[PDB]
RNA sequence: UGUACAACGGGGUAUUGUAAGCAGUAGAGUAGCCGUUACGAUCUGCUGAGAUUAAGCCUUUGUUGUCUGAUUUGU
RNA sequence: GCGUUGGAUUGUUCACCCACUAAUAGGGAACGUGAGCUGGUAGACCGUCGUGAGACAGGUUAGUUUUACCCUACUGAUGAAUGUUACCGCAAUAGUAAUUGAACUUAGUACGAGAGGAACAGUUCAUUCGGAUAAUUGGUUUUUGCGGCUGUCUGAUCAGGCAUUGCCGCGAAGCUACCAUCCGCUGGAUUAUGGCUGAACGCCUCUAAGUCAGAAUCCAUGCUAGAACGCGGUGAUUU
RNA sequence: GUGAACAGCCUCUAGUUGAUAGAAUAAUGUAGAUAAGGGAAGUCGGCAAAAUAGAUCCGUAACUUCGGGAUAAGGAUUGGC
């Protein structure tokens, strides 16, 4: 019958199957379409997720009512370190959909990607790309053939990057391996682009700046099996009913004679891949120049790295990208960062943001002071020193 | 319509079937009725709200002439945890009533007590009968 | 209300994308190629302070050769 | 746990010593509680009402019986000193030093003894009509 | 409302708080004021005669530092004095 | 942005950091953590509990009054804005805080000096208390040196 | 067999609230001795001291030790 | 396509009452005998009747069914064999999500004797829903981390044990809350309807052949999974 | 020993250390516990839980078979030396 009150579903039918992800690294699944009229670009970068911060910025935003007022706002932080070029693939058009038909790797290449191709790397003899460069001989006649074939044919162009992981904090040592589309045109130029900058670094200043609205793709953090009311988000039942409260009681009076896909069942709780888009950047800092955490405003000489480091994570002494709010994923995990698909026409991706401070403060506690000599100065000296 | 400004959002507290404070010798001790203006429609929750909110109230303490009488007015302190978008979180002592119209305007002349800024800054009318902003 | 797939807000957002936001998004495109043209120089003044026919014609070969014998071809029978 | 979390509630909030020192200061405020018209809701019906202890007693034996006891002595212990104001709190850390030592010494040479013959006052008017 | 007019409309001109400002240097139009330095907030040293006080300052720390203040047992001579302390650490231990 | 101070701890409050508390005076409480707001709430002491700055400064701990703790005055005046007049301002706090710090340091070792003649008593009082522990203490030496 | 890995330790960060021991005359009074000694909750000082600090915190020029066991796989 | 509430009333409700709201639309899949969970036989009393045992025109009160460990469905999780192993990817099919209200300005303008009083374009924020997140605030404490308290025991001090985690306060990390924060789009074809050309029918006609616009609709872009018998490109191939 | 107490908690004598074990710490359960602001809006129904609680002092209404009601109610206190 006609369920006496209505209210509206449970949960979103969109974001199904709830089951772990196939891969740490989720996969960029669209990238923008490609303009040929405008310079080469790379269309997106990848990152690690290093905790979060709080910032406090001076609103010039017209209509609104904290117009010419401070605002404070969270902030995510993404180790960028460079990103190193290997590889080209090029990829035809057919009416089954879009197929590789070559793809070109580096002359010479890091311990780090060999590790990524083997799965037991303290007993191999490491024979990964030896005949590869091999096939770099004197004229490399295989090499220039399959890049003219990726010229001729092919119709789009992507580059096979790797991370400079050794760099981080992070105890993993294999680094990660994406595809990331070229968008510029003249497919000989994207060729002639990618063959010039293999074995070489693209920084994250070279593929983004300060009031870009960027995408996040990643995976979300995995609790487990979980139950109905804390995985759909159902009531509880009062108290003490039978066979217990926190699951669906029924389906009602009527009499179907199967389960449905659609009654909000348990399992799996995160490890999902999510695409979160709109996302403004607020900083590129960089690590050669130290008084990243500083401001116009502050003028106190620190990295934005806090007091004990960040919490499962250790320090920023590299090039980090800022962004407001909350991303998929935790830290230390491995994001990728996309520039929005589509020109936005909204004004929050016109606005310059600017800064006033931000937080150094301890995140393993309540964190009182912003550096160490504020503490020094603060607590005075004490029974240790002299 | 009646304040001046946008719909904001500020942490809720006032759930209905809530007995909140005046302080104003309008002659009401005490505010407690059912409604809440701008509030949604869910199954199974309750209209509760704040953010110099409007609300309908009868007096539970007071005069006879003004007990027995629904009538709407304006949250001005909360005591919940509020969050300031300039920093930190606010709260006040107790939570606070006090009378109106359905414009804004006070059926009292003046007011006891601090009053929100945020309120003050939405309701006129508040802010001209308040002595104590904050 | 006007829903997000409502042909007029469509209309009107396609009409102010042309103008003050297509600017915007185009000057980041030359900073940035700028930039990225400059971090290939710096790597370079760094770099100067010191058939396929080998194995694809017979792996070919012996798979169409495979899908001819167990008959499991998509175009040939 | 439930102990503070039941007692000291901002509901069950009470009266802040700094008011307390404020009210006992001059001679008008304390004149005025111990006068205190008939109000029907006060626990005393108004009359008997303690100004340390801000509390109103039922009766003239139930003050006499709180003002000999250690709950009284504890109040007037802690409010025989300077009450500890947002000034105090920030002349420790390097701020405002110099409003804080002219509150300080004010106290010591105005506010203090007054407010000391007026508890002195206060002391043998109720010992007197108790 | 004309030059909003020309600018962009209502929503969108952003307008400077500044231009109407009162200056000796009309050159410095967009600066900023520090707000906050290590610990300390500026607009609480910030002072008109902030030097004179600092010569001061300077003055009395001077006079302090040609005065006494930043500056064996007898029966003991030292390594008696190192003799007893190491022995009564090896009594505590 | 300001950097308040918390009422019981007398630490800095950054934006972000703390709760408020608003009187029926119109009076502000701020706090640096849940640690001190709960303690207002159970209506401690500050002056009583050892970890707050009131009590070191009312006791005798890290000195209270110096010149150059009244640079931090609160301005309730303004001024024209002269950038000269805030780049000197700048230096003239780090100055500032490093003669603070210094005299900080002195007022320390003012409170800890004689502190090394106690322990020198203490030691001589164990020694020429307890000597049947030095005769262990010799022929193990005398063994170890015999040993090596 | 390496800027390798681990167990300890060091440093930083954070939580708590000022350790054990010794001394004082600071201590409501009480007794003894011609003001003085014994008892004495507690207070004051050495002492933001002492303790804990990854078990899913950061860091490491230290000390000590460890690094070829088993099975299986061919166009 | 998307939403269609919160409550009062059991001397009763086959319903009504006042509020909020953009709105508070109707129904089905049970009631075409009988099927989740919850209100609405044995004892006893009053009333009507009966010679009586007892029955009832009634009314009141109290009053023990207890799966799933099987198959299927559903939800999540592995996995043999298609030379071995590893990496990067394609996308058939399936699912799909955003919603509503107010405010500035347009403008006290259009319109109007007056009283009153809109909208497009440009902007800002909130309601319902969803998905993430833990910088901050709050909650949580077997960190049994620090300190304290009662009673008892270890001769006293120290350091500790027991009190079904003994009790009190603070309590990081982790988890977590519209109790905290962030984010949530744009192309083609169409309905009603308005039209162009134009016969049928020497007038005329949006229609019969053709054709332009046009709805929160449809299909796609975008988002989710990835056929375990769907696929490609690529690296190594055994003293 | 605490304490009004053969209550509850710890201990001496005497006795026992028996009840299938090991590793992890998902959901759902069984037995408990805490929770901001609001406080019965929940629900047939305040079911359940919470709150109160010992001892000293003050004080204690209607009604009453004059015997009671009555620990009515409502208030001030509690350590150590
Ligand atoms: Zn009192
Ligand atoms: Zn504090």
């Amino acid at each position: 019958s006609h369920r006496k009150y209505e209210a509206p579903r449970h949960g979103h039918l969109g974001f199904l199957p709830r089951k772990r992800a196939a891969s740490i690294r989720a996969r960029v699944k669209a990238f923008p379409k490609d303009d040929r009229s405008k310079p080469v670009a790379l269309t997106s970068f990848l990152g690690y997720k290093a905790g979060m911060t709080t910032i406090v910025r001076d609103l010039d935003r017209p209509g609104s009512k904290f117009h010419k007022r401070e605002v404070v706002e969270a902030v995510t932080v993404v180790d960028t370190p460079p990103v190193v070029v290997v590889g080209v693939v090029g990829y035809v058009e057919t009416p089954r959909g879009l197929r590789s038909l070559t793809t070109v790797w580096a002359e010479h290449l890091s311990d780090e990607v060999k590790r990524r191709f083997y799965k037991n790397w303290y007993k191999s003899k490491k024979k990964a790309f030896t005949k590869y460069s091999a096939k770099y001989a004197q004229d490399g006649a295989g090499i220039e053939r399959e890049l003219a074939r990726i010229k001729k044919y092919a119709s789009v162009v992507r580059v096979l990057v790797h991370t400079q992981i050794r760099k981080t904090p992070l105890a993993q040592k294999k680094a990660h391996l994406a595809e990331i589309q070229l968008n510029g045109g003249s497919i000989s130029e994207k060729v002639d682009w990618a063959r010039e900058h293999f074995e070489k670094t693209v920084a994250v200043d070279s593929v983004f700046e300060q009031n870009e609205m960027i995408d996040a793709i990643a995976v979300t953090k995995g609790h487990g099996f979980e139950g109905v009311t804390h995985r759909w988000g159902t009531k509880k039942l009062p108290r003490k009913t039978h066979r217990g409260l926190r699951k669906v009681a029924c389906i009602g009076a009527w009499h179907p004679a199967h389960v449905m896909w659609s009654v909000a069942r348990a399992g799996q709780r995160g490890y999902h891949s999510r695409t979160s888009i709109n996302h403004k950047i607020y900083r590129v800092g960089k690590g050669d120049d130290e008084a990243n955490g500083a401001t116009s405003f502050d003028r106190t000489k620190k990295t934005i790295t806090p007091m004990g480091g960040f919490v499962h994570y250790g320090e920023i002494k590299n090039d980090f990208i800022m962004v407001k709010g909350c991303i998929p994923g935790n830290r230390k995990r491995i994001v990728t960062l996309r520039k929005s698909l589509y020109t936005n026409t909204s004004r929050k991706a016109l606005e310059e943001v600017s800064l006033k401070w931000i937080d150094t403060a301890s995140k393993f506690g309540k964190g009182r002071f912003q550096t160490p000599a504020e503490k020094h100065a603060f607590m005075g000296t004490l029974k240790k020193d002299l | 319509n009646g304040a001046q400004g946008t719909k904001f959002r500020i942490s809720l507290g006032l759930p209905v079937g809530a007995i909140m404070n005046c302080a104003d010798n309008s002659g009401a001790r005490n505010l407690y009725i059912i409604a809440v203006k701008g509030s949604g429609s869910r199954l199974n929750r309750l209209p509760a709200a704040s953010l110099g909110d409007m609300v309908m109230a009868t007096v539970k303490k007071g005069k006879p002439e003004l007990r027995k009488k629904v009538m709407p007015a304006i949250v001005v302190r909360q005591a919940k945890s509020w969050r300031r978008r300039d920093g930190v979180f606010l709260y006040f002592e107790d939570n606070a009533g006090v009378i109106a119209n359905p414009k804004g305007e006070m059926k009292g002349s003046a007011i006891t007590g601090p009053v929100g800024k945020e309120c003050a800054d939405l309701w006129p009318r508040v802010a001209s009968n308040s002595g104590v902003v904050v | 209300a006007k829903s997000l797939r409502a042909s007029s807000h469509l209309n009107a957002k396609s009409v102010k994308r042309r103008g003050v936001f297509q600017k915007a998004v185009d000057a980041r495109e030359q900073r940035i190629s700028d930039k990225l043209k400059e971090d290939l120089l710096k790597q370079k003044l760094e770099d100067l302070k010191k058939w396929r026919d080998g194995r694809h014609h017979t792996y070919k070969k012996a798979k169409l050769m495979k899908q001819s014998k167990k008959k499991t071809s998509f175009t040939r029978f | 746990g439930r102990y503070s979390v039941k007692r000291y509630k901002t509901k069950r909030r009470t009266r802040d010593l700094d008011l307390i020192y404020n009210d006992l200061s001059t001679k008008e405020s304390v004149q005025k509680l111990l006068n205190q018209p008939l109000d029907e809701t006060k626990p005393g019906l108004g009359q008997h009402y303690c100004i340390h202890c801000a509390k109103y007693m039922e009766t003239a034996i139930a003050l006499k019986t709180h003002l000999k006891g250690k709950v009284h002595k504890r109040r007037v212990k802690e409010l025989r000193g300077v009450p500890y104001t947002q000034e105090v709190s920030d002349a420790a850390a390097g701020y405002n030093l110099n409003k804080f030592l002219n509150r300080v010494q004010e106290i010591t040479q105005s506010v203090g003894p007054e407010k000391e013959s007026n508890e002195a006052l206060l002391k043998e008017h109720l010992d007197s009509t108790l | 409302r004309d030059i909003e007019a020309e600018n962009g409309g209502a929503g969108v001109f952003n307008v400077n708080l500044k231009d109407k400002y009162l200056l000796e240097d009309d050159e410095w139009k967009n600066d900023i004021m520090p707000e906050i330095l290590d610990g300390k907030n500026v607009y609480d040293f910030l002072d008109p005669e902030i030097a004179a006080k600092l010569q001061a300052l300077e003055e009395e720390e001077e006079k302090l530092e040609n005065e006494g203040f930043y500056n064996i047992y007898d029966g003991f001579e030292a390594s008696e004095v190192d003799d007893i302390k190491e022995k009564a650490a090896w009594i505590r231990n | 942005m300001r950097i308040y101070q918390c009422h019981f701890c007398s630490s800095p409050c950054y934006p972000g950091h703390g709760i408020m508390f608003v009187r029926n005076d119109a009076k502000e409480f701020r706090f640096c953590r849940s640690k001190c707001h709960k303690a207002f709430k159970q209506r401690r002491n500050p002056r009583k509990l050892k970890w707050t700055k009131a009590f070191r400064k009312a006791a005798g701990k890290e000195l209270a009054v110096d010149s150059t703790l009244t640079f931090a005055q609160r301005r309730n005046v303004p001024v024209r804005y002269n950038r000269e007049l805030v780049a000197t301002t700048l230096k003239a706090m780090a100055r500032i805080e490093e003669i603070r710090q210094k005299r900080e340091r002195a007022f320390y070792k003012n409170r800890m000096r004689g502190n090394k003649e106690k322990d020198f008593l203490r030691d001589k009082k164990l020694v020429e208390s307890n000597p049947e522990l030095l005769r262990i203490r010799e022929v193990e030496i005398a063994r170890k040196l015999a040993k090596e």
